[PDB]
Order: C-alpha cells, then structure tokens, then sequence
C-alpha cells in the first residue's frame, strides 16, 4: 500500500502522491507487531507524546522519537538556515532539563541552556486548528535562535509571538514579501530581519 | 570440545589455535557447526558424551566442554516445534529440563570398583542479556554443581578472565583444591570480599582501614588479570598469591604489578628452583617452604 | 605559659618568654604576669621557649592574660623567616601605589608591614 | 576605620622568601558580594 | 505501557541513586576538611571565651545567621530557620543579617522587619577570616551594630559527624564590656579603648567560629541527606522491580496463550 | 557473490541491507507455511535460515568475501531474539547510536558500544592496540565524568580529570569527520584517512601535542593535518 | 475554546499543566524531601495539592454512602471558583478545607469550621 | 460454611473448632476438599447454594460463606482445559465471569 | 516534611483511633458495647489516654460502663437508636471514665 506513493520523474509527468499513515499505539508499545512493521516501511516517524500534550504543546510532537530520514530537500532554503542549530539547542535542552529537575547548583553553561531551552519549547507551542505561513515562521525561528527571546520572560513569550508578527506586518511587510518571494535569506535580509527583531526585543 | 552451532570459521580458528599450542594430540572436536542441521545439533552433545564414556569406562580422565547448551536448546526448540510438541516456558520445549539433565548426569566420577573413572564436564551457557532469570539458565544452574558467572563490566574494565567471583560458586569446591593452594588462599577470598564492598565507598578515602584494604585489594585485582591464551603452572600460582596474602605487593606500584609478576617468577626460577620442584612434588607447603618463600618475596620486593 | 592560636593551627599551649608588640609599647611576659587585655599590633614577634627563640611576623590580633597565669594570644596569621626579600621589594612598589589610594588606613598598615618586614 | 579592619589589612598585607600556602591565599581571597537588603528590597549586591 | 512506564521511571530512579551516591561520598571527603578547620578555630575561640566568662560579661537586638547559598545540605535551611523562629518570638521586628541565601527566604517570610543586610557568596566559600572582617566592617557601619546592646548569632553547631543541632550565642557589644565588673581584674588604662577594639576583634573572631561550626554542619547535613536518599531510592527500586517482574511474567502468559491458539489450529 | 568468489576467483565486498527484513520475511512465510512461530513470533527455522546465509558467506581458499550486513534493531532492543541470533553469526559488530547522531557526530557510531573481535592486540599490532586501549579508557573516563560535571559541577573535577575531559571533548569531535556522500546530507567534502595516520593522530592527541588547538577545530574534519589547518581558520 | 470559550479553556489548561507537574514531581518528592524542592515548584506543589482536593464534590445520590450532604454546583460558578483558586486568592487557608467539599464559598465556611 | 479446595485435615480442625464453640448445631458445613475431584469441586458452590435456598425459601434469614472461590476458579480452569476449550483471559476460562455471576 | 498543626492534630487522633480499631481474634463484641467506645474516639477523648494504654482503657472502660450503668447499654439493647439522653449520658460517662 505505502510504496504506491512516490515522487515521479518528469518523464512520468512529475507526479507525486504523498502519504501520511496514522497509527494508534496501545500504551505506546512500538514493539507491537503492527507498529514495528509500519515503522520500517515509512521514511519518517512523527511520534506524538501524551505527557507533552498535557504539558501544553498542543499538538505535541516528541522530537526525540520523531525523525524524517529524507530530511531537508523540501524544507525551505531560508528555513533550513535559521533552524540549523534549533535541533542542537533542543538536544542540549533535553540533557540539561533532566539534570535541571534535580535542581542542584547549576553550571553556568547549563543554566544558559536551561533558560534558552525553556523559551524554545514555549516558542514551539502550537495552537490547534490554526496553521501559520512559513514566511511568518522564518522570523520567529530567527528571533529565537538568535537568542533575542532568550531574555524575554517565559510567560509573555506567547504574547510576543503574536505581537512580533503583527509588528512585522505593520512595519516590515516589505521584508515579509521578500521572504515569501525569494525563500532564502540574503545577507541584507538577515541583517534587516536582525534589526527588526532587535527593535522588537524591547517592543 | 563440543562446538555447537559455532560457525566453521570460528571452529577453524579453534582447531588452528589448538594446533598452535600443540594441544591437538589429546583434543577431540565433536562438531555440529552453525550450518549443521538441528537434528545433528540435537544428537551432538549426546554423541560427544558417548566418546567420553570410552575414556571414562577405561578409568582414565577427560574433560568434555559442552559449548554452548544455549544453542543446543534452540535446536531442540526447532526440532520440537516441527514435531508439533507444545513449546514449554519461554517457548523452549517442556522437556528441555529432561534433555539437559540427561546430558549433565552423563558426566561422573566413578566408583573405585568401577576404577575411579572421571569425565569432568564444563557446560557453557551464554546469557544473552546476562539474565540468570531466564528459564534455560535457571534449569541448568539447578542441575549443575557450581557455576561461574562472568560479568561484562569486568570484561570492559579489561579484567580477563572477567569472572565475577561473587556470582561464582563451586559446590564441590575445596575438596578439589591443591593443599598448597588451599593454604595460601583462604585469606584471598576474604580480602577480595572486603575489597568489593569498599570499592563502592571509594568513589572517598576516609578510614585508614578502608584505604589499607583498597591498596591490598587493588593490587590483588590487578594480579588476578591474565592475558588470554597463556596458562599458568600451579607451582608458579602459589608464590604470587602468597605475596598478595602477605601484602608485599602493596608497596609495588599498580602498573608495576605485572612487571613484578614475571620478574618475581624468573627470580624464583633462578634463585629457588628448589622451591618450585618442592612445591610440585609435595603439593603442600611446609613451614620451611613458607619461611623460605617469605624471605625470597621480601628480597625480590626490595628489587 | 603561652597559649598561641591561629585559625588553622594553635601554635602553643610551657613557653618561657614571650615578647609582644602591644599598644602599651613592648611587653615581655614570663610565667605569672598581672592580668591584662592588650591589642597585638602588626608586629615582629618573638616567642621563646627556653632560650630557643622563634620569630614570627604577625598580622596583629589580641592578647589577654587570663587570671590562671596563661597568656592567651589569638592572632590571624603568623613565619618571619618565611616572610623574610623580594616580597619586601614588592611591598615597596605596592606601598607607592597605595600612597595615593580607608585608603589612608590601608597605606598606614601597608607602610607598617613594609617597615616591620624591613626591620627583619 | 575599624581596629579589626586594620588587623585584616595587616593580614592581607602579609599575604602580599615570598611564597606562602594555599590557605593563606584563600583567607585573603573572597568571592562574596555584600547584598544590601531592606524590609526584601535590596540595593544591588556589590563585591565584598 | 506498564512495562515501559515502570522501566523508564526505574531508570530515572537508578540515575538519581547513582548521583546521590557520588555526592554522599564526595561530601564525606569534603567533610573532613570542614571539621578540621572547626577544631583549630574553636580552640582559638575558647581562649577569648575564657576572658568573657571571667569578665562576667552578661550581655535593640541584632540577629545574625549563617547558612550557605548552597542547597542539598539536608534540612539546615529550615532547621536553623526554626531555631531562629523561636528566638524571633523574642523580638519580631529584629533585624536579621543573613549570611547565606537559603535561610534568608524563610526568615524574610517570618518577619519582613528582618532582612536589612545580607551577604551572598559566603555559602560557596570555606570559613575565612578576611570575609569575617569585611562583614564585621560592614556590620558596624550599616547596622550600627555597637548601638544595639544585644547581638545574637545563629549557626548550626555540628554536634556529631552525623548530627547538627541549631545553636546561637551572644556577641558582646562595647557597651557590655564597659559595665561588666570583673573586666576590672583585667587591665587597660585609656591608652587603648579595649571595649572599642575587643568588640570589633571578637565580632570577627566569634563570627569566624560560627562560620566554622556552620560549615562543618552543612557538609555533615549533605552527607546525611544523600545517605537517606540512597535508602529512599532503593525502596522505589525494589517496588518497581517487583512490578517489573510481575509485568514480565504476564507477557509470557500472553505469548503462551498465542502459542496455545496455534495449538488450537 | 559466490560466482565472484569462486569462479571469478577474486575478492569481493558483499553488502546486504537490512537483514532484519530477512528475518521478517522469513517469519512471514513460516506462518504462511503453518509452522508454529517461536519467540516474538520469529520463525522456528530462524536459526538455521540465518545460519545458511551466514555460513555460505566465508573466506575460502578459492576467494574471500567480506560481508557488511546491515541489521535494524527494532525499537533499539537487541535483546529481541532476531538481532541476538544475528549477533552470534557476525565477526565485527558496529553500533550506530541515535544519541551520538543527535550530538551532531556523523559517524553516528558509538565507539564504546561498538565491538570488533579483530581488535586483538597482535592482529592490529601492539602499538595500535595500546593506543586504542588508551583512547577507550580516556573516553570511558569522560563518560563517567559526564555525570559529575553535569550535576555536581565542572569545577570540582581534578586537574588530571579536567585534562582528560578536555582531551576527550577534542577526541570526541576528532571522531567527527565528514563523509563524501554527505556532501548531500551536509556539504563538507569527506576525508579518507590512512590507517597509519589515524593511529598516529590519536596518539598525538592523548599526549596533548595538539591541546593548543581549539575543540571545534577537531570537529567535523579529517586528519591531524586538517585539524591543524582548521586551528588557523578558527584563529582567523 | 470555540465551544466553551477561551476563558474556560485557559482555566482548564492551567489545571492540567499544574497537575501534570505534580504527577511529574512525585518521584522526586519521594526520593528527596518536598522541602528540598525548588521554591517555584513548592508553590506549584502546594497549589496542586489544593487543586487535587478541590476537585472533590459529594454526590447527592450517594450523599448517604459518602455520609456527607450532597453538593451540586453550577458550571458558571465552577469556572469562577477555579479561576480564583488558580490566582491563589483562596490559597492561604487549609488544604483539608478543600477536601471532600463543594464550592468556594463552602471552602471559606469550612475554614471557619476548622478554625474552631 | 463452604470449604472448597482445603485440606481435609484443616476442615476437620475447623469442624472441631466449631463444635468446641458449640456452633455446629445452628450451622451446616459443606466440604469439597482438595483431594476431591476437580469437577466435583466445580459443582460444589452451586450445590451449597441450593441448600441455602431451601432455608431462604422457608423465608428464613441465612448466610453462606464461600471459602475460597479462588479455588473454584482453579477448578473451573482445570475443567475447561480438560474440555479443551480455549483458555480465557489470564488463562482462566472465558466463561469464568459467567461461572461466578450465576 | 513540615507538619501543619491541623494535620498533626489529625495524625494524633488517627493514630489513637488505630489503636481503638484493633480486635483480638475469636473474641466477638456486643453491638451495645461498641456504641460507647466509638463515641469516645470520635469525640476525641482518647487523647486523654496515651496510645500505649489505649487497650487498657478500652477493657477498663467496658468494665466501668457495665458497673456504672448497664442501663445505658440495656437502653441501646432495646431502643437501638440513640436519644439526646443517651447522647448526654455517653458524654458524661465517657468524660467520667476518661478522667480515671
């Protein structure tokens, strides 16, 4: 069933059915026969974690158990640039966070990670039934990764996201048009975006 | 040596190793290789035992190493399932106990009317998760008269043999211990016991007693390392252990324990090949031998 | 006797003669001495048990003879032989910097330690 | 200033052959910050 | 499910056990140095106490307290807070100068007429005279310490290498020394102002002792706590182990049911 | 492969992918054949089938065939019988770990978890063996010390421990080398490093001959020559 | 929130998050004292212990079985009550006052009962 | 008092205890010891309950203590397996709920 | 752990009640006799007897109750429902025995 979805050549008219299987896991048992079988067949896993659903990421995607083997080659060129160390930061956050709940005297490096990491998870947080345009995902990831939001208090991150987008819509709507149009971030665009973000740090 | 389910390449190396150490001239390798069929595998330990009967019956001694009964089990499982017999606990045939027990009771030390024949046996079981909980290990552990349980950490920590002596026991034990070696190694069991316990409080150094134990213990642990495929003569086992018991090795640097050992042995060979021959023939240590040995150990320890 | 103490080792507890630099000038104590409280100044100090003499360089402290004929000395840090040439040179340089820059009290003490060391 | 501040400075000055134990150096080295407080309300902690 | 939730939690518990074990052992090493300091220091202090007794010194009110910034040193933070609380019924409006972050939060709560001066960064460090001296200098200026006819200091007296009993003692102001009568069997003229000098010196000398007593008690508490942790963790290991074992058996029963279904075929 | 080995006489370098699929396929047709499945549903004939494949592949005097067989460890549990059965048959195991990949190290091979019984001291020579023992110890120490550094703190570590950690972080990222076929999966051109050169380069590091080189100048580069060159690049 | 309103959803969100934290720290609470948890966390723990108890409500049919006269409380009242509790307004009165009783007003009254 | 799956000795001690407390004169004991055949044990609670119903259907209040139904479960398990009916959940018969509920 | 005075009081009652719960096998108790015993504990009069001696109190209390007034128990024997008089009589009787 699954192998009947593929990207075909241009001498096949460049067709492409994309497939998304959905598998319920009985108590999260991935060693169950049907879950094991499917995992092999597919080219990615998008594990969803219940605890993280409750923790407030809604939808919640446990990024540890999620993989996309094919990976970037369908990720927007711009979005690849910005989210390059987003994976590293999160991975570091995961290790640090485990230590953090034992709440001992923190290594300065670890509490840098901890503070940054906390903001990143909150930054990721999704709102059900409300997609977001990629042109307006590029700013948010730029801001976060370039640590402009690391300082900004955890509670009002949710406020910040909405407002930042509004601010760019008001002021830097030319920039947004460029991100949409050109889909890779030029030096000038990165700087422009940096200046805009920096300005919005204090609002 | 009963090579069960072992790939022909591994057994070829085994054969080659035996030839290298010139051990082929008393060795027999009963072979049911990985490729050899599960019926052959089923009868393979049985066949091997039969070879053993001839020696045992002749009153002579021999050693049969069943390696590994774990692969014997799988073959029995395959065989049984194909013969449509319900599979027992942990999906290993219900009468697997009966099979293993038959094999392991066909090794014996005969009566004196039967000319005191000996067929020593040493079954090998590989624990795939290190779980003695597992059904095939549990059964065999019960049947066997002692077990040696090697631990992975020790192996990783470069202790070869990687025997974890806490989880090794012998149920015949000291009955079959050389008198000399018995004398110089009651202490050794106790020293190591303390060393093990005080290893977990050494992560530190606190009591004078604990650090003393640690010095004696660490040097001993290092001493009991042995490079694989070099055997050791008992007449050279006893001096080294004596040194350790008397704690003369404490002063010797940990890295230099190894160097000490070979040097000490050569020193003993040159100075006192009288001692070695005496140890060999007496098989026990006279007060005079322990006296002489102490003097020699001190002298060597000084150099 | 002499009971001498520091917060890292208590040097004495019976000492024969103790020579002390005090805010009463210089004091020598032998056995029984009438009971006083005296501030020990930054000092060159001698403690002698018998004729053998140990020479100490002292950050000042307090001296208080207790009425049992024991000279309780408590001081922050003591040796003189350890303290005594390049360190005196460094102290001269440091004294120059300290002269311009509580800064006064620091400079007075800095000069005093340098002088007291120079006496050695 | 205070008498014991004089004595302190003397100990520090003595910590300025030449060479001395770690405990002396540690006794003359401080990483603390006196945190002015009040009420909760704290004027900013400055090094001690 | 059961199996994985048991195992993941059991792994967490294992990792915690390992860390607390490591900490406890390292704490023991550290404890020896902490205690060692406290002996020499306490001997030095006693010589001064010899004066205070013989002087019959007989001391608003200041409260000073000693704890570390550091945590996971048992219940020092709240046990000292509790022994403070008893004596904070003796003047609620008393100004507490807190050496150490942890006790501060608790005391600040008990009365907000307390924290006026605080000292942060002593908690990491070992007892050292210089620190005591600077604190003393700031105490005199900031708190006008000599003005208060009482001073009281709180610390944890390290009763045994496995115990700590929270303790207090009174620091004698320059006023106290003056009007104590058997100060007169000791001598000074007017060449020095021995009350004004001795107060300052014993402000630090007593404070250093309090710090030394505290520091040993802190490291002792940490050792005690991490040992008790190992026990609590062991109990959870065992409880989840039994659950693990039961869960394992049940799966084998399900597998045997599957094989028995094959037998029905 | 047999035709190559035998009848064309040459050496080969067989590659099979993924042999867990070989197990799964066999399990399925066992059940289709009606044979009573063994543990975790795996074919009762699992052993002999694995055995037949594995035994067939071997170095004879007619030729030599060097298999690399991929194995997928379902849900990263190799206590599951299908990986464990294969575990016996294969000479030189290699473990690739998600964690190491996530740390950003490509190769994702976890060095302490990989085991090759070809690391016998004589076979690779005493120098290689000793160097590699030292590397193994150094890393194992670093892993042990990771727990202390994380929670207890970095500063409480000894000077000796700190040097071992600093070298280990450098070694850890000295492992990181780019792959030519991950100019697509990265962009950095790969590096083929001689056996002798690798032995030499790790020895140097352990001695700390290149502890004057930034940690990140070991990261994702080839040989020592590259590491030195990247020190200059980072310096610039 | 498109159904029961954003404010209702937000109130529920906080309850879920708080309780999930509380469940999360159950291990840590046992191994190491609850006292030896972070100040931020201790507030959460105290809040959560209160929330857990607050969730109670005697049933009317089983008023007999519980032995407590039943409690039935308005939905509009419920949202308001939890909102306040989450804002820690009534966090200052006994944990047992939240136990096995209904609405916020009842909690206040049960504080008076306990106070005696 | 229904004694199911119990040692005949133990039951005899119980009987003697009851007769010591002179309670026997108001009580019946039904006994289905371990030795007694597994199907007989299966039919043992049902039969006892019939006796109880005669008292009940005299309109007279009564009590029946079924000690231990867990041994009835094992008995029914034996019977079911020997009737070669597929094992139910936890390998106890699939009709075990029905057995108890009836 | 820090135990609030409210919790501590409950714990103190709870522990004392636990002592009250205990029974001695093969010794059955009259319903009537159970009524005063439960009154005492509920009304927290077993604060008045330290935990160790609670058992002593119980037996003595029962002996007291019969001797003092078996009238109450006879009333509970027939009425089987407490009245204000019985309730008061129990308050009075329990306080009286608790004191001694």
């Amino acid at each position: 069933l699954l192998e009947r979805a593929a990207k075909l050549s241009e001498k096949e008219g460049s067709g492409s059915l994309t497939a998304l299987p959905v598998i319920e896991t009985q108590g999260g048992d991935v060693s169950a026969y049907i879950p094991t079988n499917v995992i092999s067949i597919t080219d990615g896993q998008i594990f969803l974690e219940a605890e993280l659903f409750y923790k407030g990421i809604r939808p919640a995607i446990n990024v540890g158990l999620s993989v996309s083997r094919v990976g970037s080659a369908a990720q927007v060129k711009a979005l690849k640039q910005v989210a390059g160390s987003l994976k590293l930061f999160l991975a570091q956050y995961r290790e640090v966070a485990a230590f953090a709940q034992f709440g001992s005297d923190l290594d300065a490096s670890t509490k840098q990670t901890l503070v940054r990491g906390e903001r990143l998870t909150q930054l990721l947080k999704q709102n059900q039934y409300s997609p977001l345009a990629t042109e307006e995902q590029v700013p948010l990831i730029y801001a976060g990764v370039n640590g402009h939001l690391d300082g900004i208090e955890l509670s009002r991150i949710g406020e910040f996201e909405s407002s930042f987008l509004s601010y760019l819509k008001s002021n830097h709507n030319e920039l947004l048009t460029e991100i949409r149009e050109k889909g890779e971030l030029s030096k000038e665009l990165l700087a422009s975006l940096k200046s805009a973000t920096e300005s919005f740090v204090a609002t | 040596y009963v090579a069960v389910g072992q790939k022909r390449s591994t057994v070829a190396q085994l054969v080659q190793t035996l030839e290298q150490h010139d051990a082929m001239k008393y060795s027999i390798i009963v072979a049911a290789t990985a490729s050899e069929a599960a019926p052959l595998q089923y009868l393979a330990p049985f066949t091997a035992a039969s070879i053993g009967e001839w020696f045992r019956d002749n009153g002579k001694h021999a050693l049969i190493v069943y390696d590994d009964l774990s692969k014997q089990a799988v073959a029995y499982r395959q065989l049984s399932l194909l013969l449509r017999r319900p599979p027992g606990r942990e999906a290993y045939p219900g009468d697997v106990f009966y099979l293993h027990s038959r094999l392991l009771e066909r090794a014996a030390k005969l009566s004196e009317k039967e000319g005191s024949g000996s067929l020593t046996a040493l079954p090998v079981i590989e624990t795939q998760g290190g779980d003695v909980s597992a059904y095939i290990p549990t059964n065999v552990i019960s049947i066997t008269d002692g077990q040696i349980f090697l631990e992975a950490e020790l192996f990783y920590k470069g202790i070869r043999p990687a025997i974890n002596v806490g989880l090794s026991v012998s149920r015949v034990g000291s009955a079959a211990q050389v008198k000399a070696l018995k004398q110089v190694a009651g202490s050794l069991k106790l020293f190591l016991a303390q060393y093990r316990e005080v290893a977990a409080f050494a992560q530190s150094d606190l009591d004078a007693s604990t650090k003393q134990t640690l010095v004696r213990g660490e040097r001993l642990t290092q001493l009991l390392k042995q490079n694989q495929y070099s055997p050791l003569a008992t007449e050279e086992q006893v001096p080294l252990i004596y040194a350790g018991v008397n704690g003369h090795l404490d002063g010797i640097e940990l890295s230099r324990i190894g160097e000490f050992e070979s040097s000490f042995l050569s020193y003993l060979k040159s100075n006192h090949n009288e001692l070695l021959t005496e140890i060999r023939e007496k098989g026990e240590l006279s007060k005079e031998l322990l006296a002489s040995l102490k003097s020699a150990t001190e002298s060597f320890v000084a150099t | 006797k002499l009971q001498f103490a520091l917060p890292h080792e208590t040097l004495y507890s019976e000492v024969t003669q103790v020579n002390l630099p005090a805010k009463s000038g210089r004091i020598g104590v032998l056995a029984n001495h009438v009971p006083t409280v005296e501030q020990l100044l930054p000092g060159v100090v001698e403690v002698m048990e018998g004729s053998n003499s140990k020479k100490f360089f002292i950050s000042g402290g307090f001296a208080t003879v207790q009425p049992d004929s024991q000279l309780c000395v408590t001081a922050i840090e003591a040796p003189l032989e350890s303290f005594s040439e390049n360190i005196k040179n460094l102290l001269a340089e440091a004294k120059k910097n300290v002269s311009s820059s509580r800064e006064a009290a620091e400079a007075a003490i800095q000069v005093e330690v340098l002088e007291n060391l120079q006496s050695v | 200033i205070s008498y014991a501040a004089y004595l302190n400075v003397a100990a520090q000055a003595i910590r300025s052959t030449e060479l001395q134990t770690a405990s002396v150096l540690n006794r003359s080295q401080t990483d603390a910050f006196y945190t002015q407080y009040k009420n909760a309300s704290e004027p900013t902690p400055i090094t001690k | 499910a059961t199996l994985k939730e048991v195992e993941m939690r059991l792994k967490s518990i294992k990792n915690i056990e390992k860390i607390t074990k490591t900490m406890k052992i390292v704490a023991s090493t550290r404890l020896s140095k902490a205690e060692k300091a406290k002996i020499s220091a306490k001997k030095m202090d006693e010589a001064e106490q010899l004066f205070y007794k013989n002087a019959e010194t007989k001391n608003k009110e200041l409260i000073v307290a000693i704890t570390s910034d550091k945590g996971l040193c048992g219940s020092i933070h709240s046990q000292l807070a509790k022994a403070v609380r008893r004596h904070l019924n003796d003047q609620p409006n008393a100004d507490i100068v807190t050496i150490g972050d942890k006790i501060k939060m608790q005391l600040l709560r008990t009365h907000p007429n307390n924290i006026k001066l605080s000292i942060n960064g002593i908690g990491k460090d070992a007892p050292t005279f210089q620190e005591s001296a600077l604190i003393a200098d700031k105490l005199l200026s900031v708190m006008k310490a000599g003005t208060y006819p009482k001073i009281s200091i709180f610390y944890n007296d390290p009763v045994s290498s496995l115990s700590f009993e929270p303790s207090e003692k009174p620091i004698f102001n320059a006023k106290t020394i003056e009007q104590s009568p058997s100060f007169g069997k000791f001598e000074i003229d007017t060449d020095a102002n021995v009350p004004r000098d001795l107060f300052e010196y014993t402000l630090a000398n007593q404070m250093l002792t309090a710090m030394a007593q505290g520091y040993a008690a802190e490291i002792s508490a940490r050792r005690n706590a991490m040992d008790n942790a190992s026990k609590n963790a062991g109990d959870m290991i065992n409880r989840y182990s039994i659950l693990y074992n039961r869960t394992r058996q049940a799966v084998i029963t399900n597998e045997l049911v599957d094989i028995i279904t094959g037998a029905s075929s | 492969a047999e035709y190559f080995r035998d009848e064309e006489g040459q050496d080969v370098l067989l590659f099979i992918d993924n042999i867990f699929r070989f197990t799964q396929a066999g399990s399925e047709v066992s059940a289709l054949l009606g044979r009573i499945p063994s543990a975790v549903g795996y074919q009762p004939t699992l052993a002999t089938d694995m055995g037949l494949l594995q035994e067939r592949i071997t170095t004879t005097k007619k030729g030599s065939v060097t298999s690399v067989q991929a194995v997928y460890v379902p849900a990263d549990d190799l206590t599951d019988p299908a990986p464990a059965t294969t575990f016996a048959h294969l000479d030189a195991t290699t473990v690739l770990s998600r964690g190491i990949s996530e740390l950003g190290i490509y190769p994702a091979v976890d060095p302490l978890d990989s085991k090759s019984r070809l690391l016998d001291a004589a076979v690779v020579g005493q120098e290689h063996y000793d160097v590699a023992s030292k590397v193994q110890e150094t890393l194992q120490t670093y892993k042990s010390l990771q727990d202390i550094i994380a929670i207890l703190g970095m500063d409480e570590l000894s000077e000796q421990d700190k040097l071992t950690v600093e070298r280990a972080r450098k070694i850890q990222r000295f492992l990181s080398q780019p792959f030519a076929v991950a100019e697509v999966f990265t962009g950095i051109p790969g590096k083929l490093v001689r056996l002798k050169d690798t032995v030499a380069s790790f020895k140097a590091v352990l001695e700390g001959k290149y502890d004057n080189i930034p940690e990140h100048a070991f990261y994702m580069v080839g040989g020592i020559e590259d590491v030195v060159a990247k020190a200059e690049k980072l310096a610039a």
